[PDB]
């Protein structure tokens, strides 16, 4: 009989690596195999915050046009996340990902205005990079330094042709003026599973420095930044598929041998 | 068994490079699934050594017996037994000129890495699984071929293999790459054995068309499908 | 798949 704390242990592992738009099939494995549903939902509940947060999970607001992001910058706690861009919290059950109790909440502090500016200049920039890309901006004092956290997510789910994909990217500008110090991660995840099953998993890290002056006009410098990084990574991407084939898959096997045709058996055999 | 179906279609799931902590974590969580997942579930080459002959050899359960494993090489389980399962004197010796036939494709089309080639007795025939293990550029290919054999002359040979593929990258524009997964694919024929044309050339044929096929498959699946995929994104 | 070696004891394990 394996331990109840055994059971969730490993129940979490399994669920924090679910792939993108395959959390409920995990899940439901991971119930059948527990057969303990309520251990299952109560043990395991950090677990799936755990995943919604890593993963950058978008959520509709009922009441509000633009989906939140929800992310470990945006917990606040008793299951409640913040919107600073329509300055509300509100209640998130992670199982269901569905939000509830959109209450007004206060945001008033000396970095509205220049997370105001980077939020507008983020919408654009997603609206024209991506298909159906959400992102969320916070301000927050980190260790006594004024922090602009920029978020953004872009994920297509379509199991009836057997793959799903998400992009995660997470910004974050350090405001020291004259300058700001720029830290960000980009991530990939792609699940392809009709033939056999593939998973494509990337990441790339990004510094950089910027020079600040008014909100307006380094929002425009912020985001100028992040559209040449993603182009860029996105388009070594598609061209590292390329160098992959002509040196690393060819150092696993071959397409032929050397002599450029099929092996002579007889020969190999004598 | 229900149980059974969700811990494949998790396996199915799980990300492919964490297989071996992906099975030992499911088989820790529900200990009666061990032998039915072992059996459906495949699992990547392990390397050990012949200290005797000096030669690497692949471990899987087919040249297990106990605890111990059977070397190809030396026809030995290490550690030693005193009636481990062997295969007949017959079989032995097709066994040994298997090993030796693999062991030039694998130079051939690996130019390094490992191969294993295990037979067994059947009623009407035999059955044998071919292994080939090649590491990175990081990255690692695992191939397990499984044949059954009937001797009507004239045989019918029937393939069932596996691919296993995992390759991983780093460079300055497109940071860290890393593709896993895998393929597994079933042929079928009649061929004619004769003096020129006997069980291994026709076994290696079916092997080295069966792998061509699949890295190609391969090719598309890892460097077509999901590079287009993440065109879409964004 | 056909069946393994016969006369093999002992249960299916990890390395």
């Amino acid at each position: 009989r394996v331990s109840d704390e055994e059971k969730v242990r490993i129940a979490a592992k399994f669920i924090t690596h679910a792939p993108p738009g395959e959390f409920n099939e995990v899940f439901n494995d991971v119930r059948l195999l527990l057969n303990n549903d309520n251990l299952l939902r109560e043990g395991a509940a950090h677990a799936f915050a755990q995943y919604n947060m890593d993963q950058f999970t978008p959520v509709k607001i009922e009441g509000y046009d633009d989906q939140v992001l929800i992310t470990e910058h945006g917990d606040l706690g008793n299951g409640r996340f913040l919107d600073p861009r329509n300055k509300i919290s509100f209640k998130f059950d992670h199982l269901r990902k569905e939000a509830s109790d959109p209450q007004p909440e206060d945001t008033e502090s000396a970095l509205k205005q220049w997370r105001d500016a980077c939020d507008s200049a983020l919408r654009a920039y997603v609206k024209d990079h991506y298909p159906n890309g959400f992102c969320t901006v916070y301000g927050k004092s980190i260790d006594g330094q004024q922090t602009i956290i920029a978020c953004i997510e872009s994920h297509q789910f379509q199991p009836k042709n057997f793959w799903n994909g998400r992009w995660r990217s997470e910004w974050k500008f350090t405001i020291t003026p004259p300058t700001a110090q720029v830290a960000a991660v980009l991530k990939i995840q792609v699940h392809y599973y009709e033939d056999g099953n593939v998973q494509l998993v990337s990441h790339k890290d990004i510094q950089d420095s910027v020079q600040v002056s008014s909100d307006v006009q380094t929002a425009k410098e912020f985001i100028k930044i992040i559209e040449n990084a993603e182009n860029e990574y996105q388009t070594a991407i598609s061209e590292n598929y390329q160098t992959m084939s002509d040196t690393t898959f060819k150092a696993l096997r071959r397409q032929l041998p050397v002599t450029r045709t099929k092996i002579d058996w007889n020969k190999i055999l004598s | 068994d229900q149980q059974l179906d969700c811990a494949l279609d998790l396996m199915r799931r799980l990300p492919p490079q964490q297989i071996e902590k992906n099975l030992s974590d499911l088989i820790d969580l529900v200990p009666s699934l061990c032998e039915d997942l072992l059996s459906s579930v495949d699992q990547p080459l392990k390397i050990a050594r012949d200290k005797v002959v000096g030669k690497d050899y692949l471990l899987c359960d087919y040249n297990r017996d106990g605890d111990s494993y059977r070397s190809p090489w030396s026809n030995k389980y290490d550690p030693p037994l005193e009636d481990g399962a062997m295969p007949s004197a017959r079989l032995r010796k097709l066994e040994v000129e298997a090993n030796n036939a693999f062991d030039q494709y694998r130079d051939l089309y690996f130019e390094g890495g490992v191969s294993s080639v295990y037979l067994w007795d059947l009623d009407h025939g035999f059955a044998g699984v071919i292994l080939i293990k090649k590491a990175g550029i990081k990255g690692c290919w695992d191939s397990i071929h499984v044949v059954e054999v009937q001797e009507k002359r004239t045989a019918h040979y029937k393939l069932t293999s596996t691919v296993m593929l995992w390759l991983q990258t780093n460079k300055t524009g497109s940071g860290t790459m890393n593709l896993g997964g895998s393929l597994t694919r079933q042929m079928e024929k009649d061929e004619t054995v004769s003096d020129s044309s006997p069980h291994i050339a026709n076994i290696g044929r079916l092997v080295e068309d069966m792998e061509n096929k699949i890295r190609s498959t391969l090719n598309e699946i890892y460097f077509g499908k999901t590079k287009d995929i993440v065109n879409g994104l964004r | 798949k056909p069946k393994g070696p016969a006369g093999k004891r002992g249960i299916r394990r990890l390395i």
